[PDB]
DNA sequence: TGCCTGGAGACTAGGGAGTAATCCCCTTGGCGGTTAAAACGC
DNA sequence: CGTTTTAACCGCCAAGGGGATTACTCCCTAGTCTCCAGGCA
């Protein structure tokens, strides 16, 4: 086996837009993106959490990391975004 | 150009045997692979060998013939690593079973 | 050599006027008279009609609450302001809240016919997400129990200084928001 | 039963989860982050997938190439921000002619 | 019928900014990456992902060295890049 | 000369004039004097040198003999300069 | 509460600054652009130290913050930490 | 008055030579704690990270002014403009 | 109690030119250095021992790392001095 | 008995293996990777303090300030491409006179 | 100079690393033919 | 811009060499406990 982000990717395009599909060269492209973004955020968490001689990366660490890296709206929203996530997961 | 007002010259099949190359099978598909042919005879068969060629490809994809004849001074490679391919190209008997062979 | 910008409503549903005498007009005023620019405006003001000629107030009879967010600029002093306006009612028209905004408030007359029609496309946009998931969930910005430290979000004032980013700001949050519906 | 369809997202939290912990950024992990990374990361790709969409239809194709990938992280300040140290194999540059040179 | 000087240069600027084809032969770039490689180790193999990479890579420092010695060019009020823009551009970028 | 060609063309000019050219029409450059080839040809050279060095230490690192493009792609990550559609 | 205190950086200052740079003579409008700059770099620091802080459960910056803002935005400060 | 060239070769050579702060502190930690005073209010400070981030201004401005300096030389100007600030920051990929 | 290597920068200079004295802000650059290049090179040995689903850091990945990082001949006498100093504690 | 006497550094390798294994960087850590570290960074503060020491004498001084290490980091081509992005306190780099704005 | 905790020595073991065995696929080197691209000149 | 040249691109031929695999071994480092002197106040 060999795992990918290709079908999550694939489902979210499909969810924002039923009609415009994507090609292998963008799927990989997209792949790339979210393992970038995803090792930003954590080295970021990983060293916040170092910082306060912590050793629990919670939601403040990865609260703090996209509030770093992302900047201005893309912060915002996203944070936004991500209490709601947290929230619904203490829902059910 | 001079390719080019032969074909046009040519177009409505205003000829009785057309001679080409391998390299020209393959460019000019765009154009010849409109008129049907039942008899098609190669020579120098031994660079045919690879049934997944690009020349064989080309060949099986623009047109289809009834009579196909291969000429060559030697048989296939020692090792016979593509005889099924040159019986595929001849005859329709090992096609479905040559991988058992 | 110059550009014109302006907005204006229409009512199409009487005939007095049309597209091509209302530019006949507004170039003559303009001193800009020219044929392309008569069938230049001709083809600009008929397509928004076409495209929103099929959406209407009428047939809501759905006692709807919504808090209208708009912003208003008019080259000089634009403004942001929102607050709680209720569809299905016909007592207040856009155009007397908007004589009571530039009455309240120190403003030249030249934007009574600003905000009015800022928040007409408001309401064409929210009746637009009407035709579909428009589901009315209880949006409040203050309350006491049922349905204030401050009025921070509740804010009319006027802004010399351009924020001038709200155009890709809205269409980033706009976009997100539509999708929070489906989820 | 999936936690992804307890948070309500489409990217995998069990296997954001999973890099999270055999990443060696710390030696725990709780159990917010990683719904929080996905969460974070299935809004960038919505952003970025809806703005290559709404590239492609301007360009009449219904099918994402890597040049409208860069024309929407190019035209967008705030990606153009993020991602500007970063090059888009077969993206090119974005058509911009001098005044002096038209 | 000849057209006088900097008409066909923007057109192939268009053109190429338009595009996203590649400005640099296969071959020759393949060869050179090679012939850089024999001076750090011998006998050693290459896959064509690799000089893609390289290829895609550096075309793109290409064309921003490019955009930026134009601008510093720009800035000298002239339309002629020359070796000293190139040289303040590396040196501005630090990459030097 | 019948006796023999006598081509000796180094491998570093593979990179011709008119891919310089092109090179410089897509960067927005209108008119180009003619002593940008050697100092574009010595940039790209140095590039490659430095690219390449650390692609060859990082698949030695890994006792291969074959440089892949996960490597090259790490190597460009190092200088600060991330690569997509590779890996 | 203090506001308006971008006046505080002088004429003088900008100067001393541009003779350590190297520059023999200086326009008179490069000190709002020098200002402007100083003020931008200012505002990205200071906002990463404030998240660090907000972070760390503080109520005061020190100068590690500085130091790990400064790492982030990609620089290494000597003598002072880090 | 001497022609105007040899003091500023004075200032370049006493300023290259000496190792002292151009910035005064207060209007610097004026500045700062205004800056701060957006992000979160009833802030504190230490006089370290002052100090520091006054030593991180002044090796940045200097940065900024040797770039400036260049791109005025060879523009074939002894003066620098706002023009060259700016093309220094877009060059240097942060304008 | 707090780490710090000013007792063994100040050894390093003794054992170079005893009559030279070191302040102690020029003590503090000498530990702040060190301290990022430590910091860079175990995480340059650590992205390296990643990069071959390695888990253990031994001497190459060090060495690899210090090859990358330091500038040519810095980077040869550095691994030079390495290799004779784990030569040395292999010895003993 | 330390480790470091084995060897013959001053640097304590056991400070770099504690430091190595509570930093999270890996799993398992080596025995000859401490003292690797430990030379390479001797050896580094060797040429530091020693160029340093050079400039002092050069400048008729009997102790190291931040000065001297400013000069001895841009002096040397090798530590200023290291150096390059690093900015030291008690800054200022080369004291030169241009040819061209005399 | 006095004090102590991080460092060091002895014992245990298990899992990651080293080494042997296996094989096919990607690469390397070369040639044919065509032609759009490269070179030289005004 | 022209005219002359020619090397790049697609197509074929052959081979062998590391990059993949799996299976077995083995010893290095992770502990755990017991001293203790180099490092800190």
């Amino acid at each position: 086996r060999k795992e990918s982000y290709a079908i999550y990717v694939y489902k979210v395009l499909k969810q924002v837009h039923p009609d415009t599909g994507i090609s292998s060269k963008a799927m990989s492209i997209m792949n790339s993106f979210v393992n970038d973004v995803f090792e930003r955020i954590a080295g970021e968490a990983s060293r916040l959490a170092h910082y306060n001689k912590r050793s629990t990366i919670t939601s403040r660490e990865i609260q703090t990391a996209v509030r770093l890296l992302l900047p201005g709206e893309l912060a915002k929203h996203a944070v936004s975004e991500g209490t709601k996530a947290v929230t619904k997961y203490t829902s059910a | 150009n001079q390719r080019h007002s032969l074909q046009h010259q040519i177009r409505v099949g205003n000829f009785d045997v057309l001679l080409t190359t391998y390299e020209y099978i393959i460019k000019d598909k765009s154009l010849l692979s409109k008129h049907d042919w039942a008899h098609m005879i190669i020579d120098e068969g031994h660079r045919m060998k690879n049934a997944q060629s690009k020349l064989s490809f080309t060949i099986s994809h623009y047109y289809r013939t009834r009579n196909r004849l291969i000429l060559t001074g030697t048989p296939l490679q020692n090792n016979l690593p593509e005889l099924w391919a040159l019986l595929n190209f001849v005859l329709p008997k090992i096609f479905n079973s040559a991988k058992t062979f | 050599g110059h550009t014109i910008k302006d907005q204006f409503l229409w009512n199409y549903n009487d005939d007095s006027i049309s597209p091509e005498e209302f530019a006949s007009i507004y170039c003559k005023d303009l001193d800009m008279t020219s044929a392309t620019l008569q069938t230049q405006i001709a083809n600009i003001i008929k397509e928004q009609l076409k495209d929103l000629e099929n959406i209407a107030a009428t047939e809501i009879m759905s006692d709807l609450h919504v808090i209208i967010n708009l912003t208003c600029n008019l080259q000089d002093r634009f403004f942001e302001d929102n607050f709680q306006w209720n569809l299905n009612d016909k007592s207040l028209t856009p155009e007397r809240f908007a004589t009571s905004i530039v009455q309240d408030l120190g403003l030249t007359r030249e934007f009574i016919p600003l905000i009015s029609q800022s928040l007409h496309e408001t309401i064409l946009k929210i009746k637009k997400d009407w035709v579909d998931g428009h589901l009315i969930q209880d949006h409040v910005p203050n309350d006491a129990a049922f349905g204030g430290s401050n009025w921070c979000p509740r804010v009319e004032i006027l802004t010399k200084e351009e924020i001038q980013k709200r155009e890709i700001e809205k269409e980033r949050n706009l976009r997100r928001l539509k999708r929070e519906t489906d989820r | 039963k999936t936690r992804s369809s307890r948070a309500g997202l489409q990217f995998p939290v069990g296997r954001v989860h999973r890099l999270l912990r055999k990443g060696n950024y710390a030696e725990r992990v709780g159990a917010g982050a990683p719904v929080y990374l996905a969460a974070v990361l299935e809004y960038l790709t919505a952003e970025i997938l809806e703005l290559a969409g709404n590239a492609a239809r301007d360009n009449k194709k219904t099918r994402i190439i890597p040049r409208h990938l860069q024309l929407a992280v190019r035209n967008d300040e705030e990606l153009n921000k993020l991602l500007g140290r970063v090059t888009i194999a077969q993206g090119g540059v974005l058509p911009n002619i001098q005044s002096v040179l038209l | 019928h000849r057209y006088r000087p900097g008409t066909v240069a923007l057109r192939e600027i268009r053109r190429y900014q338009k595009s996203t084809e590649l400005l640099i032969r296969k071959l020759p770039f393949q060869r050179l990456v090679r012939e850089i490689a024999q001076d750090f180790k011998t006998d050693l193999r290459f896959q064509s992902s690799a000089v893609m990479a390289l290829q895609e890579a550096s075309e793109a420092y290409l064309v921003a060295l490019f955009e930026d010695t134009n601008l510093c060019a720009i800035h000298a009020k002239r339309v002629t890049i020359m070796p000293k823009d190139i040289q303040l551009a590396r040196r501005i970028r630090g990459e030097r | 000369a019948k006796r023999h060609r006598k081509v000796l063309r180094d491998n570093i000019q593979g990179i011709t004039k008119p891919a310089i050219r092109r090179l410089a029409r897509r960067g927005g450059v209108k008119r180009i004097s003619g002593l940008i080839y050697e100092e574009t040809r010595g940039v790209l050279k140095v590039f490659l040198e430095n690219v390449i060095r650390d692609a060859v230490t990082y698949t030695e690192h890994a006792k291969r003999k074959t440089v892949t493009a996960m490597d090259v792609v790490y190597a460009l990550k190092r200088q600060g300069r991330t690569l997509y559609g590779f890996g």
